[PDB]
């Protein structure tokens, strides 16, 4: 779109930073030892990347959505897992706090994660409930002085590293999608237990496991907003989160392309260089135009959010198209690198593996199509 | 007439003073009709003048002056170069080649600097100039301007001269150039054509000072060469005063240190000696370590050695390794895969040493030598010191 | 305390290396960055601010309105007040005029105890302006700063020499030019940027700073650039021959010296 002069500066910051602090030496160590260095996280919160769109009124940074997408893109370009550690407090953890949270809860909960002292997990997915989050099975019972919960959450990002976790349980089992409340649970409490870290294909550096809740008591003073609102809470958080996922799609995309034209300029085979063979140069073109076309897709979505019009469709398109053509791009970049793009030392293979969940998690491409077509066909 | 002598108007004049030839606003040979002193006087003092500049000449005296770096009272080799082509400078326009030396009790360097080609030499043996100081020589060389005003004043691009030169220029209100490359004199207009590289070395510029006497320039170490030594021509050792004050030198030195910097990153270096599978044994790097030491840079490696165990990955260069843009690169016993050539293509100059002539590296080799490096490498170090580095 | 830093916006000399084989390399639109050594100086002052509270930092510069943006970067790093010098006459001036108008622009602010600059800027490569501002203002000057530590009234510092360094004591006020070896400048903040763009920038002129209308910039310029050309490429990658092992080395080293820094 068009970038505000402050957002151009932020772009400059996230560039020099993400490029400078995420060295080859480190990122290799993250894949081998699935542990992101706490020192870097602290370093990020110190300059506020953990607080981009939250305003100074609550002790944030006072940026706009476009600044969140800009930082998301420019980070994810260099490393995927970095992006994961970035989106959580900006969007998935700091979302429902920012919407359905009393002033006390925000004082005791949000500012810690913006400054990097506390870590917060957004926990919705169950073994029986994936795309159909409305078909949850975790229960939440009102006992008066506290709430009692009994359930199980799979695929919970960062959870073993998290201190509290926003967990969605079914309060009114009859109302279904109308009867879900949202609670803040201290993961250190009773009954709560974690599953094994899951061995995933990519995005290695951030642990991901199950949250098991066994007769865990949660005080009433730690419930998110109104009772039976939890579902709308999670949707309206999910829109900005999906903007996040499309944002990292576009990041790692632009990156794998940059590595693409670099290798294609440098490698020679028939006396010509690779990039002077028509098949390749056209292929580069094709990738470039999709990437831009759709950069414009997602930029537009975020600008809508910033000007307060509903972005529920526009974001869904952004996540869908961005992640899909990201995968197409990542693959093609392998193919330009040729054989060498299959060895782990060439950065393009880590990308190719990373960019695959992008079409699954945060709502599959199918769920995206369901939202969009369902929005265009109502009569 | 009624200049009330408010003293508020002293430093805005661009040559800082004109004041105390016994008195403030007793001005003279430096009014440039600037317009700073228009209204700054409370009662609008001097008010009609100003469209006149100072172009009043007789501005052509002689002087081709070489400063002598005197580290611990020893001529630094840089002066032998500055005396080398600076004597050439003096000859073309026609003038003696004067020299200035400021030290503590320097006695023999007088005869050295006389012998190396200089006609006239100036000396300041004041034990107050034992160590290096920016105001001491500032004031001491500024003193040699009002009396022996020269036309050309040269300096060394060493960390001493590059600090003395700008400070000396601002007070005499002349022009200066940065670390220069080569110089001359335009034969009919008597002036100096100063040339140097700027823009990181991408745009050369011949900067000249027409309304500035003297003409001064810090000159780079190594561009010229030595002059003839010990004709023992003459000498006219001339005296200056060394009239220090009661705290007329605010820079005071506690300690001087001489370090031996051995840690140096392959990315930060200015000279690189890289070695590949053409070493056979891991011990080859000693040779290249010998090479790198006379130059002051580090040893790099290719993947073949790392995956063989001869070195660590921190050293490797190429697409998987690390990219280098040195001032020199030594391609020693490396096949030359693009996997390497990629990460050093922009080295300012690439020198190759391979056994087989059918190695690709000779495609970007600026200079190539075919052979076994274990024989070629030591011979390169031999002729290295034989000229003086 | 008041600490004034002289920062310059410059073209990124790192990337602008290449040119057509038929071309004087002046590009279309080159990125303008904060001169690295100035970033080091500004960082030093930001650490004095970090250690001595209530110390305000004034950053100043001279050039075009485009330089304004770089000042914003400085403010996003943590600077307090920014000042810009722009005039039709200022442009196209040598180090003497540049230093004169810079110090003159300094004279009209809240009197500073410490003034910081960089060793040199990557676009002119002169390393002169700082010392000329220092001595033009009758102050001490200490260049090549490698470690700076002020002892509550006067300054003790390191001076990076080719073989070592010189620990030096200097009385404040003073000017000392910084070099990149001494510190790792800090990044900006997302909040630093937003707060930076709202703080207003005060912009002066040749009739605003109480200066020479007549003789600044190009008018009072002792040194004047005349020729502007490119340096030639060598191209010929022709080898070195010889009879003897040492015979080859001689031609290699000798050619390597002639027209070279050897
Ligand atoms: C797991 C594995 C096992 C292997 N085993 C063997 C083995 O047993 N034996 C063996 O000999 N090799 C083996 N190889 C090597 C492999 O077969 C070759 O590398 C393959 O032919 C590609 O080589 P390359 O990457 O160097 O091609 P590159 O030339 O480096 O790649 C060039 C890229 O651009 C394209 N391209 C190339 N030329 C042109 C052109 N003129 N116009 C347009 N596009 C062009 C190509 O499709 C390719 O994507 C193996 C490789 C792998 C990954
Ligand atoms: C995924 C991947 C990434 C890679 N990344 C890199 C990378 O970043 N950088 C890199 O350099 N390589 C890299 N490689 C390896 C690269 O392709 C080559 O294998 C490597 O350059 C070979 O080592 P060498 O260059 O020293 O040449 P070699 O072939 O190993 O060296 C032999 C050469 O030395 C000559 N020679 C032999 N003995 C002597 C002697 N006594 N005196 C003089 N010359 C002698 C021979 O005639 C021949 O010219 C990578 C490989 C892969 C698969
Ligand atoms: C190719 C070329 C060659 C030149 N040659 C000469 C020459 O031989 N002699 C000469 O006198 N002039 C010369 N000039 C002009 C001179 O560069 C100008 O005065 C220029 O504005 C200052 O750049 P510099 O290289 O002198 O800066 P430097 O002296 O390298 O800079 C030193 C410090 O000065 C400070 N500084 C300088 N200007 C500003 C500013 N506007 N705002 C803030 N801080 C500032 C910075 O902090 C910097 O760290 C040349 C210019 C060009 C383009
Ligand atoms: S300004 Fe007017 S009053 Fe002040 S000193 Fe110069 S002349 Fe005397
Ligand atoms: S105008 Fe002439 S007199 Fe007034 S200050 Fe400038 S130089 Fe000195």
């Amino acid at each position: 779109m068009y970038f505000s002069e402050q957002n151009k500066m932020i772009r400059k910051l996230a560039r020099d930073f993400a490029e400078k602090e995420l060295t080859t030496e480190i990122l290799d160590e993250v894949e081998e030892s699935g542990e992101f260095p706490q020192e870097i996280l602290d370093k990020m919160a110190k300059f506020g990347f953990f607080g981009i769109k939250i305003p100074k009124s609550l002790g944030g940074s006072g940026g706009d959505h476009m600044s969140y997408v800009i930082c998301m893109e420019e980070f994810a370009r260099v490393s995927g897992v970095a992006s994961v550690y970035l989106s959580s407090p900006n969007s998935l953890a700091g979302g429902p706090l920012l919407l359905s949270g009393t002033e006390e809860q925000i004082e005791k909960y949000l500012k810690p994660i913006i400054t990097g002292k506390k870590k917060l997990a957004f926990a919705l997915t169950e073994p029986g409930a994936g795309s159909d989050a409305g078909g949850m099975s975790t229960t939440a019972v009102d006992m008066g002085d506290y709430y009692l919960l009994n359930g199980r959450k799979t695929f919970i990002t960062m959870a073993p590293l998290c201190d509290d976790a926003v967990i969605y349980a079914k309060t009114d089992m009859s109302k279904g999608t109308r009867g879900i409340s949202a609670f803040i649970v201290d993961l250190k409490s009773e009954g709560v237990s974690m599953g094994k870290n899951e061995h995933k294909m990519g995005l290695i550096g951030c642990a991901t496991s199950d949250i098991i809740m066994e007769d865990v008591k949660v005080p009433k003073e730690n419930r998110l907003g109104e009772v039976n609102k939890g579902f709308s809470n999670a949707m309206k958080t999910l829109d900005v989160g999906r903007l996040g996922v499309a944002s990292q799609s576009i990041g790692v995309a632009q990156g794998a392309l940059d590595e693409a034209i670099k290798y294609a300029k440098e490698r020679k085979q028939f006396g010509k260089r690779i990039a002077d063979f028509q098949a390749i140069a056209f292929m580069i073109a094709d990738m470039a135009t999709k990437l831009e076309a759709a950069k414009l897709l997602v930029y537009n979505a975020a600008s809508l959010m910033d000007n307060k019009k509903n972005a529920t469709k526009e974001a869904s398109m952004a996540k869908f198209y961005a992640s899909e053509i990201c995968n197409e791009i990542c693959a093609k970049a392998v193919q330009i690198h040729g054989g060498y793009g299959y060895i782990k030392e060439y950065k393009v293979e880590r990308m190719y593996r990373d960019c695959r969940v992008f079409t699954i998690y945060e709502g599959t491409s199918q769920v995206q199509q369901m939202v969009i077509s369902g929005m265009l066909l109502k009569k | 007439e009624k200049c009330i002598g408010c003293s508020k108007c002293q430093k805005s004049c661009p040559f800082d003073a004109i004041t105390i030839e016994n008195k403030i606003a007793v001005i003279g040979d430096a009014c440039t009709n600037c317009g700073t002193c228009i209204d700054v006087c409370p009662t609008e003092a001097i008010l009609q003048e100003g469209t006149e500049k100072i172009v009043r000449d007789l501005s052509m005296y002689k002087g081709v002056w070489v400063f002598a770096e005197q580290r611990e009272g020893k001529i630094m080799p840089v002066v032998f170069e500055l005396l080398g082509e600076g004597k050439k400078l003096a000859n073309e326009i026609g003038t003696e080649l004067c020299a200035i030396l400021c030290g503590s009790n320097v006695a023999e360097l007088t005869d050295e600097l006389f012998a190396y080609g200089a006609d006239k030499v100036y000396l300041a043996d004041a034990p107050e100039l034992e160590k290096y100081t920016t105001d001491g020589y500032s004031k001491i060389i500024n003193e040699a301007i009002g009396l022996y005003k020269p036309e050309i004043v040269l300096y060394g691009a060493t960390h001493i001269g590059r600090d003395l030169a700008p400070c000396l220029a601002v007070k005499v209100n002349t022009g200066l150039t940065a670390d220069c490359t080569k110089l001359e004199i335009d034969p009919d207009d008597k002036k100096i054509r100063q040339t140097r590289p700027a823009f990181g070395g991408n745009l050369m510029a011949t900067i000249v000072c027409p309304g500035s006497r003297p003409q001064m320039s810090t000159v780079r170490p190594g561009v010229m060469d030595k002059a003839a030594y010990d004709p023992s021509q003459k000498g006219e050792v001339i005296k200056l005063d060394a009239t220090f004050n009661e705290g007329d030198i605010r820079t005071k030195v506690l300690e001087i240190v001489k370090t031996t910097t051995d840690n140096i990153s392959i990315s930060d270096a200015d000279f690189i000696v890289s070695g590949g599978m053409g070493l056979g044994k891991p011990e080859g790097f000693e040779l290249l370590k010998q090479l790198a030491d006379k130059l002051g840079g580090t040893v790099a490696t290719s993947r073949a050695c790392v995956d063989a165990g001869w070195a660590d990955h921190a050293q490797q260069v190429g697409q998987t390794g690390t990219t280098v843009k040195p001032q020199i690169y030594f391609a020693c016993g490396i096949s030359g895969a693009i996997q390497h050539i990629a990460g050093m293509q922009d080295s300012d100059i690439i020198i190759a040493i391979n056994k087989n002539e059918n190695a690709p590296i000779f495609e970007v080799a600026d200079y190539g030598i075919v052979g076994d490096l274990y024989k070629v490498i030591p011979a390169i170090i031999e002729e290295l010191d034989k000229i003086g580095k | 305390m008041r600490i004034l830093v002289c920062a310059k916006q410059v073209p990124d000399t790192n990337e602008v290396k290449i040119d057509p084989k038929t071309g004087t390399m002046i590009r279309e639109g080159v990125p303008s960055i904060l001169n690295p050594d100035d970033a080091n100086a500004l960082e030093a002052a930001l650490v004095i601010k970090d250690e001595n509270p209530g110390t305000e930092v004034i950053v100043m510069t001279m050039g075009p309105p485009q330089a304004s943006e770089m000042l914003r970067e400085c403010l996003a790093m943590g600077a307090d007040e920014a000042y810009l010098l722009s005039d039709r006459a200022f442009g196209g001036a040598d180090t003497w005029a540049t230093s004169a108008t810079l110090a003159a622009g300094i004279k009209k602010v809240k009197k500073v105890d410490l003034v910081l600059a960089g060793r040199q800027a990557i676009d002119g490569d002169t390393a002169q302006v700082g010392s000329q501002i220092a001595q033009r203002l009758k102050m001490p000057v200490v260049t090549y700063v490698e470690d700076i530590k002020i002892e509550d009234k006067k300054a003790i510092v390191h001076r990076q020499m080719e073989d070592g360094y010189e620990v030096i004591e200097v009385q404040l006020p003073c000017l000392l030019t910084c070099v990149k070896e001494l510190n790792d400048p800090r990044y900006m903040s997302v909040g630093g940027i937003m707060d930076a763009y709202e703080q207003p920038i005060t912009i002066w002129n040749h009739e605003d700073i109480g200066l020479s209308p007549e003789a600044c910039g190009l008018n009072a310029s002792p040194t004047q650039v005349f020729r502007s050309f490119s340096p030639p490429a060598k191209g010929g990658g022709e080898m070195i021959t010889g009879t003897t092992v040492n015979e080859v080395a001689g031609s290699l080293v000798s050619k390597l010296k002639e027209k070279h820094i050897i």
